[PDB]
């Protein structure tokens, strides 16, 4: 299995991050990727064995070390907000014809961290229309006010975690799109029957999960530092 | 053009050394071209893919491991044969062509007394086809002459020298007769006596 | 086995330890490029065939990689048998007619080298290292080495090689 | 470079897509297709060597034309499960190098299969800033765009979860503070159905 480290973080300009990639395939060479809009996949280092990297074809600003067949490691000494994206680390046979991905890490490199938000969350009940209408209740979710996008959204329908009916936007959207640091929301929709929506004693809850700042970071501001966490908003099946 | 090299098929003080090498042979052109690969282990050849045989071979009893287990996984095995084209012949074919196969460099010849022993030494030229003779006023001479073997200079360039032997009476005219493909007509140098 | 040409593709050797490497291409027994593998760059013997085919040496890279994982595995699996040494031959002639005050090469040929790491430098009985240039390691049908050692100097010189299985160095005057 | 389209691609289930690709390097000669599902990393998909003209995957078919360099993936049947970024991808194998150069990827969203269409825009409780807008039942006519008035804010494609079974359906939600924002104009600046009901 290839298995990347860590998969989410924020960092500051001029701070030194460390994504972190392990392998369990036996698999000898390692690369090391980024995803953006308008770029697709871009190799930044990739390498043949331990002790050696290679320079792909975007290596500015990010050093590899592959300390041993196992690990491959890329490291930004000084970060910079261009550096923010999703990065991807594959493994590979020798002559192989399949790189083996990971999950991937999203990193936001920011300026200040003035600008970190978690979302607020609530959820939107069925309207009575739609159920007399089609014998279906569809309950909408909204996430919204956070940055960066580092966002997760699950339903939770009676103290499980709910999947059928559920379909949410693939990628959060800007508040205001003209201005550079604009926060975000992320939209969601879960469709049950109707019959199922009017039983008082099921309940509904929309969880978010939101990734920003951790333990060790520093936070100066009056706002409750904006750490890593779990928002949720609950509505009660009715009548 | 682009120089493809073979894949080397991996497997699965005290010094220690591994060698691998992928020769290929070329008659008449690409007519008929041989591709063999060498796994060679402390200057002891012990795997050998080889295309008249269409499939590894193992050439000592450590070479087993390894070839029944190329041999055994077609991706693998389909692909080193398929390298008699996708190296040999596209090397040969390709980049060859605009290289080796088109170098030519004429030789320079010069004659001079030894010391008797005249010398007519015959540098810097490619490739090695090269005829070498002596004639004394006109009629060629092929006892007392010795040439070196072929000396290769590593540049790219090769050089012979032959060595006649003979005795000065004024008058006598002694030539030195090169022929090499580089040339449109063969090269006279004369040493009057 | 007959042929009217031979191409030699893709050499890479491998030795434990020290971590010693080499890459290199041949055709008609003459070297076309090797790959340096501390730069990354393919070296092209004559540059003009540097200007009229490419080789990238990534290829080398990897295939470097790939003997270095066969020479690992293969020195466990005969329980570690190390390499044996040998006795290394030199021959040394010039690459033109010497002519005082004209320069030329002078050339300095070893051979029956196994394994590939010598000390090959030079006696004026005094060391002497500038305007000299050394070919890598050739390939032998018998899976030993041979290389060349060029010096450039003054028409006025001993050819001194330092090998494993030479139990004292060995000078070959010329 | 690797040049795939279109950039974004819109089926309904059952519907054949077709994600084209095109690269300009002749020496090409293995090229494989990547499915990267979201929140994921990619994966090989199906994958064809330049010395074949096809690759048949089940449901996947590779179309190679090496004469022209062009290249084209084939999903027959599409399923709501198929929706992901698909990444067109071409390497020169004898360089033994092992660098893939990939295209930028096409986004494929599958629509899911409604039954009976049942056009209607509805309004959500807020359950105590914003009141949500619900436009879901169209059928394959209706092209949901963006709003003209920036605070009025629509997402029109969701990504239905990949475990989902049994209540599948691609609606679009509005919301905004706004003043005027009700609706019955929400949706003013999309071609939406005549017979679209509204409670």
């Amino acid at each position: 299995a290839v298995t990347q480290s860590p998969r989410n973080k924020v960092a500051v300009t001029g701070g030194k991050v460390t994504l972190s990639c392990n392998q369990t395939n036996n698999h000898n060479n390692m690369y090391w990727y980024r995803q953006d809009t308008g770029h697709g996949l871009r190799l930044i280092h990739y390498s043949y064995g331990a002790g050696s990297t290679e320079k792909g074809d975007i290596p500015d600003g990010y050093k590899a070390s592959r300390p041993s067949q196992e690990n491959f490691s890329l490291i930004l000494e000084l970060a910079t907000p261009s550096q923010t994206s999703v990065y991807f680390c594959a493994s590979g046979d020798f002559w192989g014809d399949t790189l083996y991905f990971g999950a991937g890490t999203r990193l936001s490199v920011l300026e200040d961290l003035k600008n970190v938000f978690p979302p607020e969350v609530a959820v939107f009940e069925p309207s009575e229309a739609e159920i007399s209408h089609t014998q279906k209740a569809t309950l909408v979710c909204l996430a919204t006010g956070f940055y960066p996008d580092h966002v997760e959204l699950s339903w939770w329908v009676n103290g499980k975690e709910v999947h059928s009916g559920v379909c949410t936007d693939p990628q959060p959207l800007k508040e205001q799109p003209a201005l550079n640091d604009s926060r975000y929301a992320l939209s969601s929709r879960l469709r049950v029957s109707a019959t199922f929506w009017q039983n008082p004693r099921n309940h509904f809850r929309c969880q978010v999960q939101f990734y920003g700042l951790s333990e060790n970071d520093e936070w100066t501001q009056d706002r409750a530092k904006p750490v890593t966490q779990i928002v949720s908003a609950e509505a009660w099946g009715r009548a | 053009v682009s120089y493809y090299g073979p894949k080397t098929s991996p497997v699965q003080e005290r010094h220690f050394v591994y060698q691998f090498m992928g020769e290929c042979y070329f008659t008449n052109g690409t007519q008929r071209i041989r591709y063999v690969t060498r796994y060679i282990y402390n200057r002891e050849e012990y795997v050998r893919y080889d295309s008249d045989v269409g499939e590894h071979r193992a050439v000592t009893e450590l070479g087993r491991p390894d070839a029944e287990y190329w041999n055994s996984q077609p991706e693998i095995l389909e692909r080193t044969r398929a390298e008699l084209d996708t190296v040999c012949r596209h090397n040969y074919e390709g980049p060859e062509t605009h290289t080796s196969l088109r170098r030519l460099e004429q030789p320079n010849v010069v004659i001079s007394l030894s010391r008797n022993t005249l010398v007519c030494s015959v540098t810097d030229f490619y490739p090695a086809k090269i005829k070498v003779r002596w004639f004394r006023n006109g009629q060629e001479e092929t006892v007392g002459v010795s040439s070196t073997q072929l000396i290769r200079n590593g540049d790219w360039t090769f050089q012979v020298l032959v060595m006649l032997e003979m005795t000065p009476r004024r008058g006598e005219v002694y030539t030195c007769h090169v022929e090499h493909p580089s040339l449109k007509s063969p090269i006279t140098v004369e040493w009057r006596a | 086995i007959e042929a009217d040409h031979v191409g030699t593709y893709g050499i890479s050797v491998y030795q434990s330890p020290g971590d010693i490497g080499q890459y290199t291409f041949e055709f008609d027994g003459d070297e076309l490029f090797y790959v340096d593998l501390d730069k990354k760059e393919t070296v092209w013997m004559l540059p003009e065939f540097g200007q009229l085919a490419s080789f990238d040496p990534q290829g080398g890279l990897q295939n470097i990689a790939v003997v270095k994982h066969n020479l690992g595995v293969l020195t466990k699996r005969s329980n570690s048998t190390p390499a044996t040494n040998e006795a290394p031959q030199a021959t040394v002639f010039p690459k033109s007619p010497v002519l005082l005050g004209q320069p030329n090469t002078l050339i300095c040929f070893v051979d029956n080298i196994f394994p590939p790491v010598i000390n090959i430098t030079w006696l004026n009985s005094k060391s002497v290292a500038d305007g000299v240039y050394e070919t890598s390691f050739f390939v032998n049908r018998d899976y030993s080495f041979h290389k060349l050692s060029y010096l450039t100097f003054i028409p006025s010189y001993d050819c001194k090689v330092e090998h494993w299985g030479l139990e004292e160095p060995v000078l070959k005057h010329w | 470079q690797v040049r795939q389209s279109p950039q974004s691609l819109t089926v309904w289930e059952g519907e054949t897509a077709i994600l084209n690709c095109s690269y300009e390097n002749s020496a090409f000669d293995y090229l494989p297709w990547y499915q990267q599902f979201p929140g994921e990393g990619p994966a090989l998909l199906i994958a064809i060597r330049s010395v074949s003209d096809k690759k048949e995957d089940g449901r996947f078919t590779i179309f190679f034309n090496k004469r022209e360099k062009k290249l084209s993936l084939h999903i027959t049947d599409s399923q709501p499960g198929d929706s992901a970024t698909y990444f067109c991808a071409g390497i020169d194998t004898g360089a033994n190098t092992g660098k893939l150069t990939f295209g930028h990827g096409t986004i494929l969203r599958v629509h899911p299969n409604i039954q009976n269409p049942d056009p209607a825009v509805y309004q959500l409780r807020d359950s105590k800033d914003k009141s949500v807008c619900l436009f879901t039942d169209f059928d394959s006519q209706t092209n949901v765009s963006q709003s003209k008035d920036s605070d009025v804010y629509i997402t029109d494609k969701c990504v239905l979860d990949m475990r989902s079974m049994d209540f599948k359906s691609n609606s679009a939600v509005a919301w905004s503070n706004k003043s005027d924002f009700a609706c019955a104009n929400a949706f003013n600046n999309s071609i939406i159905p005549e017979d679209t009901f509204f409670p």
